[PDB]
RNA sequence: GGGCGAAGCCAGAGGAAACUCUGGUGGAGGUCCGUAGCGGUCCUGACGUGCAAAUCGGUCGUCCGACCUGGGUAUAGGGGC
RNA sequence: UCGGCCGAUCGAAAGGGAGUCGGGUUCAGAUCCCCGAAUCCGGAGUGGCGGAGAUGGGCGCCGCGAGGCGUCCAGUGCGGUAACGCGACCGAUCCCGGAGAAGCCGGCGGGAGCCCCGGGGAGAGUUCUCUUUUCUUUGUGAAGGGCAGGGCGCCCUGGAAUGGGUUCGCCCCGAGAGAGGGGCCCGUGCCUUGGAAAGCGUCGCGGUUCCGGCGGCGUCCGGUGAGCUCUCGCUGGCCCUUGAAAAUCCGGGGGAGAGGGUGUAAAUCUCGCGCCGGGCCGUACCCAUAUCCGCAGCAGGUCUCCAAGGUGAACAGCCUCUGGCAUGUUGGAACAAUGUAGGUAAGGGAAGUCGGCAAGCCGGAUCCGUAACUUCGGGAUAAGGAUUGGCUCUAAGGGCUGGGUCGGUCGCGGCCGGCGCCUAGCAGCCGACUUAGAACUGGUGCGGACCAGGGGAAUCCGACUGUUUAAUUAAAACAAAGCAUCGCGA
C-alpha cells in the first residue's frame, strides 16, 4: 500500500487507466480515500469532513465509488 | 514418506487398485472356480516390494 | 502471599538455603552493579566539576 | 472527576422477587473507601435511588466492576444468584435479569 | 596476590603430565601467547595468528615466523649471513 | 545447574633494589559434583517356554571433549576394517 | 578479430540457492482453495506513458521594459571541505575486487516473545464468615514511508604528561586521545498506509432445513528484571586443530565505440507507473508403550522443532494450568503358603559370609576448621565441629527529576541583565531482590516431603582423561603423551 499525502495526487491517480475502484472509509477521526490501481492501494486521509465531502462530488466518473459503510 | 517420486506414487496407486474383493457377479459365471480374491494385501500384515 | 512474606525477609533464613551463596546471587553480577554505580558517580561529578580530570582518575583506579 | 455508575434493580423488583429499598441499605456499609466500609469514606462515594434505578457517585477513583462484585455479594446473601444475573446493560450502567431457558 | 607459587601459565594442567613436561612446555607458552611489539608500526600488538603466523592488530601487517617466538634464533643468523655474503657478493 | 579458581589486570602495604605480602578482578582446564545424552559396574536382583533370540529395576561410569548423533560417501571375503 | 572453467556427466527434500503474507473456509486440503494485501524472475520486435539525459551562454537585431529573430559556442546530471548524498546518471572485449563464504567456547549489551507486578473494562468462580477478591480475556501480517534504538577500525576542527579516556574483563591514543560537530550501516522496535471493513470478548435480534447474517459496546493505561527462550551486536580466549566448494549476483578500473547540431533533439537509463507469463513432480494421514523395524497393537530400537505457575542453584525431583489420557492384550471375590517390590524391628553390632554381597550411615546451605604426602598444581566437601523453623522488626546495598539572586517587566508569562552562594550537598518520587543483626515463639522441631558425598590408615597394578570382547570377562588388557631405534634425497 501507499499513503498519498496531499489532494492534488489523489485525483490524477484516480484518473489513472489501471484505477479499479476508490473505496471510502468513514472513521471517526478521519476519512480515507483508497483507490485500488494495479500494483498499490493508494490511501488518502482527510481529517475533517468537508473537504471529504467537496472531494467525494470531484471525484472522476465511470469509477466505482463504493462506500465501506 | 509424503516426499515422493512420480514413479513411486504410480507403482502405489496400481498397488491400491488391484487390492479390493472380486465382483459378485464372477461366482455366477460357468466353470468359475474362484472364491476369493487370494491376492488381497493388507498394510499392516504384508508390506510391499519397495 | 508468600511472595509479600519474602519482600519482609521471611522464609530466607538459613535451613530455607539450598543453592550457593554465588548460585542465589553471583558474585560477578554484584562486582558489575557495584562497578556501574560507582563509575557513574564518578563521572557525574566530573562532569558537575565537583572533581577535576586527575581526581577522577585517581578514583576511578581505586 | 464524578463517575456516576448506575445499578438497575426492575425486573426482579417488578417480580417482588426482592426491593431496591433493601439492596440500598445494604450498599452504604459495605462500599469500601480507602479501605475502610461504613460512612461512605466521609460522605464522598454518594447513593440515591430511582425506586428501580440505584446511582453510585464518586468524586475519588471508584470501579465499576466493585460494584459488580458487590452486587454479586448480596444477590448470594439473599439466594438469587441462582436466578438473576448482573449484566453489564451499557458503560457506567449494570442491570441484572434472568437465567434465559 | 600472587596466586601460584612455580607453576605460573600452566597451572591450567593440574597435576597432569609430569613436572618436567609442564615446565618445559611453560616457556613455550609463555611465548606463544605473548604480545611482541610490531616493528613496522611501534605498537605491541604483533601476536600469534596459527603456528608460523604473526599478525598485528595495528598495521594488519602478517608475518612469518617461528612457531612459538616472533622471530627464531636460527633465522636471525641466517640473516645476518645472507647479508653478510650479499654484500660480499657485490662491490 | 553448581564447585575449584590458571594466566592477564587493579588497589593497598612492605622494600635500597630484586621484588614480596594482602584484598579484589578475571575465567583456564582431554578440571570436579551432577541432568539430557552416551555407556553398562554390582545386585552374580527381575525375567529366563521372557515384554525382549540380551529386556527390565535400582545402583552405577562419563557428561567441552580422543564428546554424542542424522544423512551422504569410501573400503568386500583369505578381502575389508 | 576476440574467446584456457584445462574438461563430459552425476552427486545434498539438513549445505549454497531470488521472491507470500494476513483473514476465512472442509467430514477429511490449504503459506496451495476464497477474500485482501504484496512480491521475485523473464519478455515486450512493431519501441507503452512519464521523468532523466536536456535543453544555457556570446554577439548582432527588433522590441519602452519584459520578451521575440538570426548566428556562434557548450551541454554522456548535480551537491557536500570530507565521510558521503540526491530518482535516473551512455559505454563493449578485457582486468581487479566483493558477496556467496565459514570452527568451538567465554563475558557483556540492544530488541523481541514469554513470565511477573499495579490499575481500567467484559464475562465467569466463591460468598458459612472474610475477600474493592480469584480466574479468563484485553490484536495488527508482508511490503513501503518516517522516527527511536544499537553499532562503526568513517569524516572535519584541534593537539594531549600534572597523561588522559574507558570495560564486568579489557583496551585505546602525536600512525591524532579527550571534547565539539557530522557521515554511514542495521533497524525484526514504535507510529503510519495496510487497519478494522478483519479477528477476538461480551450483550442481544432475526432467520436461508447448514447465514463469512444483523446490531450494541469494548478491544485501555502503566511498571519491572543477573528472569527464560530466540535474535542482533561488541569484545575476548583456544588450536603442532585455523574450521568447504561451486552455481549465482554485484561493484570498480579502462575507454574500443555510440549518439545531435541547438532540435520540444539523439544515443542511452540500475528512476516512477503501466502490459503479459511462470510449465513439470511431491503435498492426505501416522511419525510411535497401535499406522516405521524387531514374525505381533512386542516394556526394545528409531533424527529433530516449541516449551507455562510454585518450590528450588536448576531443562533436578514433587504438585499444578493449557493440551491429552483411561492405567497399557481382561474383570470379580478373597487376603493361605512360597515368591517379586517396598518398609519397620527391642538388646548386641559383621559374631553372618569366600568376601560388609545387600541394606544401612552420610548428604543441601551458612560459619568455623582441615593432616600425612606431593610432580607444589593438589590432597580437600580431607578429617572434625556448630547452626538451620515460624513470626515481629532493625540496618546495609539503587534509579529518576528538580537546586536560583530578582517584574530593572507584558513575549499573572517570555529575550538580557544590576540581580546570589547548594560547592561537608539537599528536596520529592519510584524501585528490585539480597545479606547481616535482634527480639519473641513452638513438646529441641526446623536442608521436616523432594533433592541430597559414609569416612580414615595402608599394599599391588595401571601415570592421568580415553578405548575394549553388541549377547557371560571394563580389567592390571589396548591407546596415550614422553623416550629410543630403524629406512629413505624421489
Ligand atoms: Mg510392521
Ligand atoms: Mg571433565
Ligand atoms: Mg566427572
Ligand atoms: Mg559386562
Ligand atoms: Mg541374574
Ligand atoms: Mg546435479
Ligand atoms: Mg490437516
Ligand atoms: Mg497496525
Ligand atoms: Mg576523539
Ligand atoms: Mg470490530
Ligand atoms: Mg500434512
Ligand atoms: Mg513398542
Ligand atoms: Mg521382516
Ligand atoms: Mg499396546
Ligand atoms: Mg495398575
Ligand atoms: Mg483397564
Ligand atoms: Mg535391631
Ligand atoms: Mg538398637
Ligand atoms: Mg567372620
Ligand atoms: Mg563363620
Ligand atoms: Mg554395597
Ligand atoms: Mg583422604
Ligand atoms: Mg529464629
Ligand atoms: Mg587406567
Ligand atoms: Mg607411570
Ligand atoms: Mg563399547
Ligand atoms: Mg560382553
Ligand atoms: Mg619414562
Ligand atoms: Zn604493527
Amino acid at each position: 500500500p501507499r499513503k498519498i499525502e496531499e489532494i492534488k495526487d489523489f485525483l490524477l491517480t484516480a484518473r489513472r487507466k489501471d484505477a479499479k475502484s476508490v473505496k471510502i472509509k468513514k472513521n471517526k477521526d478521519n476519512v480515507k480515500f483508497k483507490v485500488r490501481c494495479s500494483r498499490y492501494l493508494y490511501t488518502l486521509v482527510i481529517t475533517d469532513k468537508e473537504k471529504a465531502e467537496k472531494l467525494k462530488q470531484s471525484l472522476p466518473p465511470g469509477l466505482a465509488v463504493k462506500e465501506l459503510k | 514418506s509424503s516426499h515422493k517420486t512420480f514413479r513411486i506414487k504410480r507403482f502405489l496407486a496400481k498397488k491400491q487398485k488391484q487390492n479390493r474383493p472380486i465382483p459378485q457377479w464372477i461366482r455366477m459365471k460357468t466353470g468359475n472356480k474362484i472364491r476369493y480374491n487370494s491376492k488381497r494385501r493388507h498394510w499392516r500384515r504384508t508390506k510391499l516390494g519397495l | 502471599k508468600n511472595t509479600l512474606a519474602r519482600r519482609k525477609g521471611r522464609h530466607m533464613g538459613i535451613g530455607k538455603r539450598k543453592g550457593t551463596a554465588n548460585a542465589r546471587m553471583p558474585e560477578k553480577v554484584t562486582w558489575m552493579r557495584r562497578m556501574r554505580i560507582l563509575r557513574r558517580l564518578l563521572r557525574r561529578y566530573r562532569e558537575s566539576k565537583k572533581i577535576d580530570r586527575h581526581m577522577y582518575h585517581s578514583l576511578y583506579l581505586k | 472527576q464524578v463517575l456516576k455508575f448506575t445499578l438497575d434493580c426492575t425486573h426482579p423488583v417488578e417480580d417482588g422477587i426482592m426491593d431496591a429499598a433493601n439492596f440500598e441499605q445494604f450498599l452504604q456499609e459495605r462500599i469500601k473507601v480507602n479501605g475502610k466500609a461504613g460512612n461512605l469514606g466521609g460522605g464522598v462515594v454518594t447513593i440515591e435511588r430511582s425506586k428501580s434505578k440505584i446511582t453510585v457517585t464518586s468524586e475519588v477513583p471508584f470501579s465499576k466492576r466493585y460494584l459488580k462484585y458487590l452486587t454479586k455479594k448480596y444477590l448470594k446473601k439473599n439466594n438469587l444468584r441462582d436466578w438473576l444475573r448482573v449484566v453489564a446493560n451499557s458503560k457506567e450502567s449494570y442491570e441484572l435479569r434472568y437465567f434465559q431457558i | 596476590a600472587k596466586r601460584t607459587k612455580k607453576v605460573g601459565i600452566v597451572g591450567k594442567y593440574g597435576t597432569r603430565y609430569g613436572a618436567s613436561l609442564r615446565k618445559m612446555v611453560k616457556k613455550i607458552e609463555i611465548s606463544q601467547h605473548a604480545k611482541y611489539t610490531c616493528s613496522f608500526c611501534g605498537k605491541t600488538k604483533m601476536k600469534r595468528r596459527a603456528v608460523g603466523i604473526w599478525h598485528c592488530g595495528s598495521c594488519m601487517k602478517t608475518v612469518a615466523g617461528g612457531a612459538w617466538t616472533y622471530n627464531t634464533t636460527s633465522a636471525v643468523t641466517v640473516k645476518s649471513a645472507i647479508r653478510r655474503l650479499k654484500e660480499l657478493k657485490d662491490q
